[PDB]
C-alpha cells in the first residue's frame, strides 16, 4: 500500500497537484456564515 | 437608435440558449483534454508519448 504508491510516484504527484488546484478553487468559491442554522 | 433612461433592450429567443450553450462548450474542452491526457499517461506511463 505504501510500496505500490512510491513506485508510480509521478501519477501521485499529478493527482496531488490537481487536488491542490481543485481545493483552492473550492475554497475561494465557498459560501460564508456566522453560525450554523440552530432554528 | 439612442437609448432612453429607464428602458433596456434585450435579445431573446434562440440567441440566449445559443450563448449559454456556447459558453458551456467553450469551458468544456479543458476537461476533455485533461481526461484524455490522464488516460494516456495511464497507458504509456510517459508524458512524452501522451
Amino acid at each position: 500500500i505504501i510500496r505500490r504508491s512510491v513506485a508510480n510516484r509521478f501519477l501521485v504527484l499529478m493527482g496531488a497537484l490537481f487536488l491542490s488546484i481543485w481545493g483552492t478553487w473550492t475554497i475561494i468559491n465557498t459560501p460564508v456564515d456566522a453560525l450554523p442554522d440552530l432554528s | 437608435v439612442q437609448l432612453k433612461p429607464g428602458t433596456s433592450v434585450a435579445f431573446s429567443g434562440q440567441f440566449e440558449l445559443l450563448e449559454r450553450a456556447n459558453h458551456k462548450l467553450k469551458l468544456m474542452v479543458p476537461m476533455t483534454l485533461m481526461i484524455i491526457f490522464v488516460l494516456l499517461y495511464l497507458a504509456f506511463r510517459r508524458v512524452g508519448e501522451a
